[PDB]
Formats: C-alpha cells, structure tokens, sequence
C-alpha cells in the first residue's frame, strides 16, 4: 500500500491540504478528467489509483497528458497493477 | 496547408474544407485507419459533367485536383487491419 | 430426510452404537395421512406408501425450517408431492396460497427488480410483488412461493438474508421487507452441482432416488385411463412383454439423447393406445422403444423382439420396415410408390418439392401419424443429421392435416423469449376469459409452432439456456409471466421442434428436464440405392420437358445411370474431404437438389440433333464444376478433384469426353432466342444461359464497361483469363432468384469492381451503407428498412453490398445471418408499422393465390428479390470465428475462393 | 338426466345477480367534505371468485353443450366486474393518501392536476351514492377509460412528488429504508392509528406495536413479538407534523430506558 | 468470540472497519449483531448484490452516517468490481471524518452530518474452490479494514450450555454424544 | 383551397388515411398524458 507514504509526503512537503485523489471505477472517469485539468491549472497534486481495471480509458488519459500545459510543482502520481494488454505510450512517458 | 488533430472537435468540417479548396492536409494523432476515410483513400469519383465528386459520410463533395493527404502516428502499433494496409504505404521512423 | 436406503440403515446402525437400546419410534400422527390418501383417491392416482412417507416428511421439514430443496431426476414424482400435499392440508388447514416463479426464463432485472439508471426510479419485480402480496395477508394464512427451475449461485445467494436466522428481504434501494412465521419457499430442482455450500447448509432438503420409483405403479393408472374395449389384451400383453424389452434397452444404453427412466417409459407407452391384436402390439412396442437408439442396435432390437415373439416376418432382410395393415392382417412388404404427375410446374416454388415416397419416408410418416392426430396432443422432436429431410417431411405431414395453422420460426444463437412471443402474437387472438387473459388461435383449432433449431441457442456460463427454460415453463405450466406484472395463459398450442445430432461445434446439449417431458426419435441418411431412385425420378422429367421423343435420351436406364454416376461423385467427394480442413466443406444432398434443379437454366433443346452425348455431358460437367470445385482451397486438392471427376466420366463411358471446353463461358449474355433491361419480376429459374466465346464476352464486357464509365469513374480495367472466369461466375449466381455470395480472397484484387459492373449490366440497384463518425446500430436498422421496403414492396431486383470496414459493431453479422437464413429481420418492425405498409399488397395477394396473412407474402417477396454480397479478407484474424459462429453464412450463399492469381497471368500483365 | 343441476346452479347465480350492494360510509377529509367510501372489499371479491370457480365446475358437466350460452354471459360479466373492483380499490387508496399532502402545501402546478383527478373521482362516487347495486358498474357510461386515466394521472403526480420525498428523507434520518409507498402514508395519515400500528413496526425494529390513550391523542406503551410490555415514562403528543412527534418518540424512549436502568440498579445495589 | 470481540474493538479504536471471514456456516454474521446487542446500538443488516450504483451505495452510507447504525454488509464479496473501487474512496472519506472527530463530512456534493457513534462492518467468504462467482476485492480496499479469522467454532460448549439452559439436566453427557454423532457421521459415511 | 383549409381549421381534409395515423401519432400519447390534454391524439396533433 503506497497511499500512506504519499499522504505523509503530501503533509510534509505541502500544507493547506493540496492533495487530491480519485479512484477509478464505474462513473468516475469524466470527473477525473475535469479534476486533472483543474489541478493542472492550480499546480496541486493528483493521485489516480487502480489503472488496471479501466483499460479502455487510458487512450483518453494519454491524449490529455500530451495536450495539457502544466505549471510548476504539479506532480501526477499514478497507481496501477501488473496487467497484460496495457498501453505503451504512457509507459514510455513515466517513471516506474 | 492545414494541420489537424485526430481527437479534434472540428474534424469533419475541416476535412470538407480540405477536400473542397484543394489543400494539402496533414493529420497529427492518428490511432489507426478511420472508418470515414476509406473511399477518399481509395478512388471513388462519380462524375458530374466535367468534375468528380467523392463520398464523405452523407455529403456529396467536389474532389479538387490539388488534394494531397499525409497523416502522422505516435505508436507503431496501433493500428492496421489487413484491408487498409494494401492501399496505404507505411513508413517507420526508427532509431538505429 | 437426506439419506438413501442403505445409508439410512448404516446411520441407524451407528445410532445403535452410540445409544445401546434406545433405537426407534415412528411417526406419531395419522389423521393427516387419511386426508392424504383421500386426495390421492380423488385425483385418480395410485396409492404408494413411499409417497405418503415423503409427503409427511415434507410437512415435517416445512414446519421445521424456511426452505426446502426437492432433489430428484426427471419425471420421478417430485412435484406431485407438494401438489397433493397442497389439497390434503387445505382440506383441514387454513389457506395454502401458491405463487409459482421459474427463475431462469425471465431475465434477472425483471425477476429480482432493478432501478432505472437515469431516472432513479424503482421498478418492481415478480417476487418482490409476490412478497408484498404475502405480507398483506392476515395471520391466518400460509403461502408457498415456489421456484420450479434450475439453480445458479448469482441469484440464489440473493436470498441469504431471507433464508437466514433473520427473516428479511432487502431491495437495492434500501427498502427492506420482513416475513412473519408463515411463509415457506419450495425449490423443485434437478441437481446441486453448481450451488455453493452456504445455501446447501442454509436450507432443508429432501432426496429422491431411481430405486424408489415403481414402474408398474405408473403402468396401472395409464391402464385405468383406457376406454374398456381393449384392456384385457393390453394388460395380458404388457404383463409379460413390457419389462423384458425395457430392461434390455436399459442394458444397451446406446441412446442418442439422454433421458431418465420415466422418459423411456413414456416413450414406450405413448405409441400404444388403440392396439387391436398381438402382432400389431409387437410393432407398436417396437416403434415406441427403438426410436431413441441408433442403427447399430435397432436391428438386433428388432431381431430379439421378433425372435422372442411368435414368429418372423418376411421382412427378414432390413426388418425396420414392417407395415402392419388392419385390412388383411399383413405383417411386412416394403413397396415403392412412384408418382406420375410430373411437369415443371411442380418445381415452381423452391419449396413444395415433389416428395418421392420411398420406404424410409413411409416409416417416418408411420411414425408421425399417431401423434399429430386430434386425439393425441403430443409435442415431439425429430433427430436427424444435418441436411437429411426433416423440414420437407414435416411440412408434408403439416399438409395432411385438417384445420391447423403452421407458424415456422427459425431459431439461432440469439433467439429469446420476445421473438417467439411476437411470432405468436401476430397470428393469435387475445380473448379475456375468467382466471386471467389467454391466447387462442384465430380461425383455426390447432396452432403449431414449428421451432427449427434447438441445439443452437446459447448457454450462459453455467449451462442453462433461457430459451429451453422458457419452453419448459410453457410445456409444464401452460402459461408465462408476461411483463407489466400479470400472468398470461395459453390455450391451444403444440410445440414440434427439430434439431440435429450434437456432433459439430455450436451444438449444445439439452437438459434432461426438457428431454423426458416430450417425445422424440431419430432418422437416418437416405442411402445410395434410395438416392439413385430419388434423383432418377428427378432427372427423367426435367430432362423430358424437352427432347422427350429422341434417340439416346429416354429409355431411362441411362437416366438412372447418370444419377448413379453423380451419386458416386458425391460419395467419393465426401470420402476425400472433411470439416477438419476448413469451416465450410459442407456436403448434404441439398447440393444435389440445387444441382439437378440448376438444369432448367440451359438450352437443352436438341432440335438440331447433335452427337448428342457431349452437348449435354459437358453441360453437366460444367454445372458440377462450378458447384463442387469452387470452394477447394489448395491447388493439389484441386488436381486430386480433377482426377476424381475425370476418373468417374471415363469409368462410366470410355475416355476423353471432358477434353477441351475450358474456354467455354455459359453466361447470360447470349443464348437461344436472344437473352440479351426490363422485366423486373424474375423467372422461376433465373434468366436462361447459353454458350459463348472468350473474345465475344470481351466485347460485351467492353461495351458495358464503356456504358459504366459514362456515368461513373472511368475504369482502367485490364483483361486476362482469370477476370473472365470471375465475371462469368458472378453472373451465373447473381442471375439466380435469391442468390448471395461470400467472396473470400486476398485484399487488393478487384471484387467490388466486378460486382459493381455486373450490377450495372443487369440493371440491379447496388447499395452499400456509407459509414460516418457516429456509427450506431440505429443507422443500420434504418438502412435495412430502406432496402427491405424497396425490395419487398416495389418488386425491384436489388443487390446489397457489405464489406469488412463497415462491420463496426458486433451484431451486424448476426442480423445478416438471420436475413440470409429466414427472410426476416427479427425485432425490426413494430406491429403498428406493418398494416399501412403491407396494405397495398392484399390485392396481389388475392390475385396470386397466396394465402395466410400478408406478412408471409412480404417475406416471400424479400426472399425472391434481394441479393447479398459479402467481401471478406482471407488472412484477417477474425475470419475463422465469423465463419464458425454463423452457420447459415456458409449454408445459404455460394462461397467463391478468389485467392491468388496465376503465375502465368502475372507474367502477362 | 342432470340438466336440473346446471339449471339449479344458474338459478343460484341469478339469485346472486340481484342482491349485492355496497356499504356506503361517510368519510370526511381535511377540509369539510363527505363522500361514501366503500369498505369490506374481500366480502365482495371472494363471492366473485366462488362464482368463477363454480362456472369452471359447470364447465366439466357433460350437459354443458346445451347451456354454454348463459355461461358465456356470466363469464364476461364477472370478467368485467373483477377488473373494475380491482381498479377502484387502487384508486380509493391512492386518493385517500394524496388528499392531505396537496391539501396542506398547495403548489398550483400540482393542484390543477390533482383537482382534475378529484373531480373525476368524486363524479363517479356521487353516481355510486345514487345507485348502490353492484352490477351498475358494469352498466355505467364507459367507466373503463375514466378509471385508467385516473390511475395514470396519479402515477404522474407521484413522479412529481419525488423531490418532496427526498426533502423529507433528508429531514428525518431513518426514512432511507422505508419505501416511498409507506412514507407518503405516514406523511399523510398523521393521526390514523391503524396506519401507525401497521407501519411503525418497520421503522423502529424493537417496537412491535404501541397502545393508545382513551382519546387516541397519546401513546403510552410499547410491545414486543411475544408481548413484552414496557410503559413509557411520559405520554407522547400526537400531531400533524410527523417529525415533531417521531423525535419525541426517540427521545422519550431513550429517557425511559435510561431512568428505568437507574431505578433497577439503584434497588439492586 | 473472544478473538472476534477483541479484534473488532481494537479496529474500532483505530478508526477502521472489521472484516471477519472464513468458510461457510460458522457464525460471523450473527456475531456482529450479537456485539451490537451487547453494546446498545441498532444493527441494519444488508445484502450486497447485482452491482448496484455507487450513488446507490452512497445514499445508504448517508443514511448510516446520519442515523448511527452499524451496516453489517453481508456478502460484500459478490459485488461488481469497479463499484468496490469507488466505494473504497467513499469508505476512506468516512473513516477520515471519524478519526479526526469531524462533525461534517462531504460525499456526493452535500455536507452530510456524520454521527460519532457510527460504524461499518462487512462479512465475506474467501473465493475458494466451490463458492461460486465472486470477484476478488482490491488491495487498497483491503487496507481499510481489519481482518478476523473465524474458521472453526466449538461444538461441545454450545451444545452443553444450550441444553443446560433449556431445563434439561444431563447436558454434559449428551452434548458430547451429539458432537461425536456429527463427527462420525461426517467422517465415515459415504460423501454425497 | 387546401391552403384555405390549412389556415382556417388546422387540418388538411382527406389527406391522411386511417391506418397512417396510429403508428405516427403513437409517440404522442405520453406528452398527451402528461400535459393534461384529453380526447383522442389527433386533436393534440392538430393543436400542435
Ligand atoms: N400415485 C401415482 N400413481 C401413478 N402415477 C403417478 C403418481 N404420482 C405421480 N405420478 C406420475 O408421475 C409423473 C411425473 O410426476 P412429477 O411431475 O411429480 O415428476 P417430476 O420429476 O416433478 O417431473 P419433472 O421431471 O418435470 O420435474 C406424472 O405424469 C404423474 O402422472
Ligand atoms: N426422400 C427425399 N426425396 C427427395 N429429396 C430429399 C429427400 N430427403 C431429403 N431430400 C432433400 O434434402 C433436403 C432436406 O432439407 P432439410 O433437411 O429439411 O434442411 P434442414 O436440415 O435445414 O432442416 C430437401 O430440400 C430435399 O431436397
Ligand atoms: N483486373 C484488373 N485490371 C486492372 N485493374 C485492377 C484489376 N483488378 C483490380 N484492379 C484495381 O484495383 C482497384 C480496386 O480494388 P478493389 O476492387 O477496391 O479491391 P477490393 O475488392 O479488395 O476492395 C482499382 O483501382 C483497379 O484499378
Ligand atoms: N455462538 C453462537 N451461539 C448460538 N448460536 C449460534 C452461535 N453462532 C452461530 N449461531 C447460529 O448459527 C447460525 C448461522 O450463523 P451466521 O452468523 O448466519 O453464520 P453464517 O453467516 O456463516 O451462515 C445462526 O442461526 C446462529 O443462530
Ligand atoms: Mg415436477
């Protein structure tokens, strides 16, 4: 479980509760994109989780990663599981 | 010249203008072979006196003789079937 | 309650070992058993003490816990138990109010209820409604919600909170409905292979066996239902012939569809009532039992039955065909009945072909005749290998009837409840009697739903089709829960379904619940000595509608010899090819029928008296070539097929008859009397054909190509031998009434180019849906409504064209599969949109002689006036799946194998 | 020669076909009106079921072929009368439910709808007040579409009431497990004791039923499944605003158990 | 029940849920209601099936945090898989609001008032060899609870205390007789 | 004369048949039920 370390890191390095997080499930994707754009503009962080279930969503995610114009101190944190048929393009443009 | 993105809001309208005015067209973020672009990639030219028209969806559109179409791709796989690859010649920029 | 016999005895031996002398004491009460034996006495059953023990046992369990399973095989008396304990308790006890669900037939969201997704509006369900109706009732009631159906965990675990120590039913909205101390759930079932042990530990249980059943105790009540004019002889013959013939069949166990004991008994019995004498009763017993075996065992079944009878018939060779007559007392002579009514007017419809009454067709009719009469309302199912003669013979037996109304429905891998419901509700009245609304056939007496395929619908991931569960509900309870929350009965409906033997893939097996309720038998392939006679008596009149009075043709030994040669060809081709090679090496005698009805198309006039052997034999060889040959993939197999064909034609007459007519092209474009475009209704055998040349066809192609390039894209089409071949083969199939093609080939080669040209040269309208961004299925439905309207109202000859890039949603192949196979598209039109559209067809319906409603005439016009073209790429990945998952997609349309130009022509380009 | 049996059964059904009437009962709503509402439905419906199964018993007689034509009459007659009664009881229950809610908090876009339904129901019930013979509903002026349209308009005013239901569910917390069907009863029938004893069980799981005082203005005790009875330490004033005495039930139950525990432990130590 | 009570009370001290599990037919479902009986709460036993909406679970959660009742979410295993994922965020929000002693939580837009004497539990089986179609729970969502083993109950102690409570006097002999009958009959007779 | 009728009344007389009004006015019963307009569906169609 990485979530507690991320929470403690967000409490340490930042203050005022800038940390925002959304899990991926039935009916959360279209607000996930809105929160992605809004926290890209604000410069605050964003933690998506469980990107191994929504496998036919990730082309929209990589399109929006290619398109957006972020600010400084923005940090996008992902969390996925080992899964065949994954998409290479965001695997290219990420640490692992 | 006009250059357009794949997941773009004004795709078919700008495609109609590029077929009519005789532009040279470049498409950015192609994820494969679109369903729309099959008779235009083939030769489907019904004559109206001296000119020729070509089918794009529902409209009937004049095929200008200055029509040149290029399109880019960001991932070697996706996407060709074995039907839209015997008409489209494929070029792979690669680091060697 | 749980035990068998011997395990209960060993459990008693264990109870003795833990407690030394405190062994036994029995059931305390008996005054309910008096009422129970009274109710058995009322309903004319028998009285068996075992049923009494089980019913008292059930009352004990129902007082004890909340839910009871009644495990048992098919037909072995597990529903009559609660069915009679109902009345036996209700004569003294308060009120037993029965609600009967069947949980697999209807979908889940109607059964347990569900929510409208966008509105947030709770739709009620069936047993939520039943739960409200029981918790309305006052304290002096009792109710038994009964789920007479099979068991899957993903719905039966939804009742864990009901069958709990707690007593509560919950809605997904949060609404929670309790239950008092009254209610019981009774779950009649088949087995518990697929239930998790939470439910198995959660509810009570009753076991039944195949040792407790008494066969004689069911023979006696059937004998008591006999009209006292034959019962002496029937009991005297049953009591010493029945048990031997039953136990020998249970010893062999080579029976083709699996039934229980009760099913074998009823199949033995329902071919008997009305026997006169001993020798007739033997044959009725044989036709009762041996229908479920196969031919390796039926023969020695007949041998042992006749040998352990009185005597042997004169049918000592092939004893399957003994014809007992009441008139003389004759036992057996198999006689062939030849018709002599033979013109070309019989063959006008593609269906209603003249049935040649061979002895096997007489055996089939002698099987059918006792069950389709108006005294025995029996549902039954034929078994046959695919393409053998089932539908033709059953339509003949439909035509022998009196006041029926046939309604054939072709089922497939998508057929559900609503499709048969609308096929019923188009031709059936709605009259509102007492005890709920009901359906009754209009203007007839015995409506017959003829279900075409039963193996073919789709299992879920446990093994239970909703279709067969629905038909089980209908054939057991004569009704169904229609939606909008109301039971709806049926009144006068048979179900006579068909199937093939479960050999190939896509053929599921049937449950034993549905099998042992209804009747069945099987039939075999018409063999070679039969098929020579069938196609000799087909080949004589279609020839002798012309040149009947000439030299060699006539004196029908030669007509028989040609048919025998073609049968030899068909047999050796089936000997050298299989279905393990590819998806579509299809070989039934449907091919021989289409083959020998192809010969109407040719100018066989012979007034200019030829050789004349070669002039007709080359015609025969070309038709055989373009039927058999053009579906063989590998080149070496093509050469082997050539060796076969030539070896046949030389073994029949000498040598060198096929020699050199490879340059011939029998095309529409040129024949006798100037084939030559008006004439929009089609001939009954298509436009006639004639001999041509290569270069002359080249000029005809160039003329039509100029005229095409006038109003289209100007085409730079080259010419080589293979394009001439391909355009000839497309013409000689698109000039057939109701023809379609599957074009399997590489990409890049011209296929849509040649078919567009032939569609312009025959004046047929060509149509292909032009895809856009927002592809849907609604789009495709509107385009199919357009094409079906034009082709089925305005009598216009239409060519429909679908290619690979347009199948953008995975139900399109299924719609095209249906529209190929039947002639309809199911669930396409509503009911209100058929009368203002088919209203201008009643006039021609009146004048033409076609009867029934207007919709069958509309479907017949679509079957005559619509052509489908499928271009599919060979080495696509999904080609094997989409040739295996739609079986009519290689049974309806001829499949040309276009792949690969020659080495010779790529040099010439 | 058992034709006299079938004739005897038909004379029985004809003797039934003149007698049965209703029980016209004066009922008054919130604003002062008076309509003859109809009770004792099961007494009427069970006779109809007996008559239909009796006709089915007549359908098994071998002499049915000469008397089928009268059986057709009584078949269609009972088939109409059953559906008419089984609709009119729905309409009666839903009208009794939906009178006080639209009476108290009148929003006119709801009011025009419910006034048209009110007119269409009271016009039928006046003609029933005129003639109360039970086969007059078979012979009124096309009541079938009147009944179906009144039912459909009540369904539509339910769909309008969804928003107010969610308001009261956010008001009192326990209501998320009551359906709508009982919740609008408890909102409307704010004084009826039969409603309270029929639906207070599903709200608080402990209380099986309650008592009432001598004027049905206070609740003084509560019961159990086996009949364990505990009195309340103070009477509970019933009123119209339903949360303003359900809150009193919750507080007074907790205070009663709290003081009863103290009294028990005080004597026990 | 010693094991069960101590695990659930420590899990409530840490501000988390409680997930007892094990094979079928033990007593895990009624143990939660027994704890609610001994504590003085009210228990609203549910069922979780069919894959209902995350808003439909959300309104249930709103009811539970406003009233103050223990949702004993029986069969939390068999539920649609992404619904579990969104429910994980919901439960985490509620448990944060509990642990920080918050009076006003916020899910589905509104400011729902959460109650201090609240609580959430589930019960489930492991998806073993014959427990039908059940989907495996997410790892994140498992990290919110506190698992309890409830595998084997006793059989002599319950059977002797019940018979001694029900007026019968000779419980200490006959209870052992019952349990030995169960064990031998399960052990040697043919396994249907 | 046709424009005179279609101005004055709202209908065109002798235009539709009887069979071609129910599969076309069939999607109007819902708004006919909700709006409060009574009588048959054809008067609602003419009013629209
Ligand atoms: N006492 C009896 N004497 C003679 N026959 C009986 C008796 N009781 C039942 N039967 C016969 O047993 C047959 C099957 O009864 P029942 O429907 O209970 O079996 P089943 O196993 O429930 O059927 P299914 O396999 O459809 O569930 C009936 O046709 C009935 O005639
Ligand atoms: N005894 C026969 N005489 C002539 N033709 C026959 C005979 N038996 C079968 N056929 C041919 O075989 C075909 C059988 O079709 P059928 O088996 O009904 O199709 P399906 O298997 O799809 O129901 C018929 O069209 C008929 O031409
Ligand atoms: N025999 C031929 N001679 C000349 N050109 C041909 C021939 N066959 C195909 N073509 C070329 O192929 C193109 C059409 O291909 P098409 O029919 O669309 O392939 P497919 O049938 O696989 O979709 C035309 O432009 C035509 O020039
Ligand atoms: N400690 C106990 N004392 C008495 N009865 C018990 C006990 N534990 C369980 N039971 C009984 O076992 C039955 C099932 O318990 P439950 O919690 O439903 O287990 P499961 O959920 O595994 O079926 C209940 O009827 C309950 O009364
Ligand atoms: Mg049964």
């Amino acid at each position: 479980d990485p979530s507690q370390e991320l929470q403690e890191l967000a409490n340490a390095e930042r203050s005022g509760e800038c940390y925002h997080q959304v899990a991926m499930g039935q009916g959360q994707a279209d607000l996930a994109i809105q929160m992605l754009k809004e926290c890209a503009r604000n410069g605050d962080w964003l933690c998506l989780k469980n990107l191994h279930l929504v496998v036919s969503w990730l082309p929209v995610l990589e399109k929006e990663l290619n398109t957006l114009q972020p600010k400084d101190t923005f940090r996008l944190w992902l969390t996925a599981e080992v899964h065949p048929n994954f998409t290479p393009i965001l695997l290219q443009s990420s640490l692992k | 010249l006009e250059v357009i993105n794949q997941q773009d809001s004004n795709f078919i309208t700008a495609l109609e203008l590029a077929v009519r005015f005789g532009k040279t067209l470049i498409i950015q973020e192609m994820d494969g072979v679109e369903p729309v672009l099959y008779p235009l990639l083939r030769r489907d030219l019904v004559a109206q006196g001296p000119r020729y028209v070509v089918q794009i969806g529902d409209k009937i559109i004049d095929y200008n003789e200055e029509f040149r179409l290029f399109l880019s791709t960001r991932n070697p796989n996706p996407f060709i079937p074995p039907d839209a690859a015997s008409i489209v010649t494929e070029v792979n920029f690669t680091t060697t | 309650s749980k035990f068998t016999f011997t395990d209960c005895t060993r459990f008693d031996a264990l109870i003795k070992d833990v407690f030394p002398g405190i062994e036994l004491k029995e059931v305390e009460y008996d005054e309910l058993s008096a009422a129970l034996k009274q109710v058995f006495e009322e309903a004319n059953y028998e009285i068996i003490p075992n049923q009494i023990k089980k019913a008292l046992e059930l009352y004990e369990q129902l007082c004890q816990r909340m839910g009871v399973v009644i495990v048992g095989p098919s037909g072995a008396g597990k529903s009559t138990l609660w069915r009679m304990l109902r009345a036996a308790l209700c004569k003294t006890g308060k009120v037993v109010k029965q609600y009967t669900m069947n949980p697999k037939a209807m979908p889940r969201y109607q059964l347990l209820g569900h929510i409208d997704m966008d509105t947030r509006e709770w739709s009620d369900g069936v047993l939520t409604n039943s739960a409200r109706q029981v918790v309305r009732e006052p304290q002096d009631v009792s109710s038994w919600i009964i789920c007479d159906g099979d068991i899957d965990p993903e719905w039966i675990e939804s009742l864990n909170s009901v069958l709990d120590d707690n007593r509560l039913l919950t809605m997904p909205s949060g609404e929670r409905i309790q239950f008092g101390p009254n209610v019981n759930f009774v779950f009649e079932t088949h087995d518990l292979s697929c239930a998790s042990p939470a439910t198995i530990s959660r509810m009570g249980m009753i076991f039944l066996s195949d040792e407790e059943t008494d066969l004689n105790s069911l023979i006696k009540s059937w004998l008591r239902n006999q009209p006292a004019e034959y019962r002496n002889n029937l009991e005297n013959w049953i009591g010493d012939y029945f048990e031997k013939a039953l136990q020998w069949v249970l010893k062999q166990n080579d029976y083709v569809v699996e039934t229980s004991l009760v099913g074998t008994v009823m199949n033995g019995l329902s071919h008997l009532h009305g026997c006169r004498d001993h020798d007739e009763f033997i044959i009725n017993l044989i036709r009762g039992l041996g229908g479920n075996l196969n031919m390796k065992s039926r023969l020695e079944f007949t041998k042992e039955v006749f040998h352990w009878a009185r005597e042997s018939p004169p049918d000592f060779h092939k004893p399957m065909d003994t014809y007992y007559d009441s008139t003389r007392g004759r036992l057996a002579t198999y006689v062939l009945k030849k018709p002599e009514d033979l013109t070309a007017d019989d063959f006008s419809n593609g269906l209603t072909l003249p049935v040649i009454q061979t002895p096997d067709m007489q055996r089939g009719l002698d099987y059918f005749k006792p069950w389709l009469s108006s005294d025995t309302k029996q549902p039954f199912i034929l078994v046959g290998p695919e393409g053998c003669g089932k539908g033709m013979l059953l339509r003949y037996a439909f035509s022998q009837l009196r006041s029926t109304q046939i309604a054939t429905v072709h089922c497939s891998a998508q057929t559900t409840s609503r499709h048969l419901l609308q096929k019923l509700s188009q031709t059936c009245m709605v009259i509102s009697t007492n005890t709920g609304r009901v359906y009754r056939p209009k203007d007839c007496e015995r409506l017959v739903l003829y279900l075409k395929d039963i193996n073919l619908p789709k299992l879920d991931k446990w093994g239970t089709s909703t279709l067969v569960a629905f038909l089980q509900q209908v054939l057991t309870y004569q009704g169904f829960y229609d939606e909008n929350l109301e039971w709806v009965g049926l009144e006068n409906i048979q179900i006579v379904a068909s199937m093939s033997a479960g050999g190939r893939l896509g053929r599921h097996k049937l449950t034993t619940r549905f099998t042992s309720i209804v009747r069945l038998c099987s039939i075999d392939y018409p063999e070679r000595e039969q098929l020579q006679t069938i196609y000799g008596a087909y080949l004589e009149p279609v020839l002798h509608k012309n040149l009947k009075n000439h030299s060699i043709w006539g004196s029908s030994s030669k007509i028989y010899l040609l048919a025998g040669s073609m049968v030899q060809v068909y047999e050796q081709v089936r000997a050298k090819f299989t279905v393990d090679d590819y998806s579509h090496y299809f070989f039934t005698p449907c091919i021989l029928t289409q083959w020998v009805l192809g010969l109407f198309r040719y100018d066989l006039e012979g007034g200019s008296s030829n050789h004349p052997l070669d002039y007709v034999l080359e015609i025969v060889a070309y038709e055989a070539r373009r039927l058999f040959r053009d579906k063989i993939v590998g080149a070496k197999e093509l050469h082997l097929f050539d060796i076969i064909l030539t070896s046949v034609f030389q073994g029949d007459w000498g040598s060198d008859i096929l020699d050199n007519m490879s340059d011939s092209f029998y095309v529409t474009w040129g024949a006798r009397h100037n084939s030559g475009a008006p004439g929009q209704p089609l001939p009954p055998h298509g436009k006639p054909l004639g001999k041509l040349n290569s270069t002359d066809l080249k000029d005809v192609i160039k003329k039509g190509l100029i005229h095409y390039g006038r109003d289209n894209q100007n085409l730079d089409i080259l010419l080589f031998h293979e394009v001439l071949e391909y355009m000839s083969r497309i013409d000689r199939v698109l000039s057939f009434p109701g023809g379609s093609l599957l074009l399997a080939g590489r990409s890049g080669v011209g296929r849509r180019t040649i078919t567009s040209l032939v569609s312009h040269m025959h004046g047929a309208v060509l149509f292909s849906p032009k895809i856009s961004r927002g592809y849907e299925l609604k789009q495709f439905k509107n385009d199919l409504k357009h094409v079906l309207q034009l082709a089925g109202i305005e009598a216009q000859q239409v060519v429909l064209l679908l290619e690979d890039y347009q199948f953008v949603h995975p139900t399109f192949l299924e719609m095209i599969n249906s529209l190929l196979s039947s002639g309809e598209v199911p669930g396409l039109y509503t009911l209100e949109e058929l009368e203002p559209l088919l209203l201008p067809l009643k006039d021609q319906a009146s004048q033409d002689g076609f009867f029934g409603p207007v919709f069958n005439y509309f479907t017949y016009r679509i079957q005559q006036n619509l052509h489908i073209v499928l271009i599919m790429d060979s080495a696509n990945s999904n080609f094997m799946i989409n040739c295996e998952s739609n079986p009519a997609l290689h049974k309806k349309c001829q499949v040309l194998w276009m792949e690969g130009w020659s080495n010779s022509s790529m040099k010439k380009i | 020669q058992g034709e006299v049996t079938i004739r005897e059964a038909l004379r029985e059904l004809d003797l039934w076909g003149v007698g049965a009437v209703f029980t016209l009962i004066d009922y008054e709503d919130s604003q002062s009106r008076t309509m003859k509402l109809i009770k004792d439905w099961k007494d009427i419906v069970n006779q109809v079921g007996d008559n239909r199964c009796l006709l089915q018993s007549l359908k098994d007689s071998p002499y049915y072929k000469g008397f089928e034509d009268k059986v057709s009459i009584w078949e269609r007659k009972l088939a109409e009368l059953d559906e008419y009664l089984q609709n009119l009881n729905h309409i009666q229950r839903k009208w009794v439910y939906l009178e006080p809610i639209f009476g108290r908090g009148a929003l006119p876009k709801e009011q025009t709808r419910f006034n048209r339904v009110d007119e269409d129901f009271r016009s039928i019930m006046t003609d029933i007040k005129k003639d109360n013979r039970v086969t007059t509903l078979t012979t009124h002026a096309g009541i079938r579409n009147s009944l179906l349209t009144i039912l459909d308009q009540l369904q539509r005013c339910q769909r309008s009431l969804n928003e107010f239901l969610e308001e009261k569910r956010s008001a009192f917390p326990r209501f998320y497990f009551i359906g709508d069907d009982d919740l609008l009863e408890i909102l409307g029938q704010s004084t009826n004791p039969s409603v309270i004893q029929s639906h207070l069980k599903k709200l608080f799981a402990g209380i099986n039923s309650v008592c009432f005082d001598e004027k049905s203005k206070h609740i003084t005790a509560m019961k159990s499944l086996e009949g364990e009875v505990v009195p309340f330490k103070n009477k509970v004033p019933l009123s119209n605003n339903v949360e303003t005495w359900l809150n009193d039930l919750a507080l007074e139950m907790k205070k009663t158990l709290e003081q009863l525990l103290k009294e028990c432990v005080t004597t026990g130590r | 029940t010693d094991k069960c009570y101590l695990t659930l009370t420590q899990a409530m001290k840490m501000g988390l849920g409680g997930n007892p599990y094990g094979p079928a037919g033990t007593g895990k479902t009624e143990s939660v209601k027994a704890l609610g009986g001994l504590l003085g709460r009210q228990v609203l036993v549910f069922n979780c099936d069919e894959g209902i909406d995350v808003k439909s679970m959300g309104r249930i959660f709103v009811g539970l945090v406003k009233c103050g009742a223990w949702g004993c979410f029986d069969e939390f295993n068999r539920l649609e898989e992404s619904v579990l994922s969104a429910v994980s965020m919901q439960i985490q929000t509620i448990q944060d609001a509990l642990k920080n002693h918050r009076t006003v939580c916020e899910l589905l837009g509104k400011e729902v008032e959460v109650n201090s004497n609240s609580g959430i539990f589930i019960t489930m089986n492991p998806a073993g060899k014959g427990y039908g179609g059940r989907q495996k729970l997410p790892d994140n969502l498992k990290q919110l609870f506190r698992p309890v083993a409830m595998s084997h109950p006793d059989n002599e102690l319950i059977a002797e205390v019940i018979l001694y409570s029900e007026g019968f006097k000779d419980a200490k002999v006959l209870s052992r007789k019952l349990v030995a009958i169960f064990n031998l009959s399960r052990e040697l007779l043919t396994p249907q």
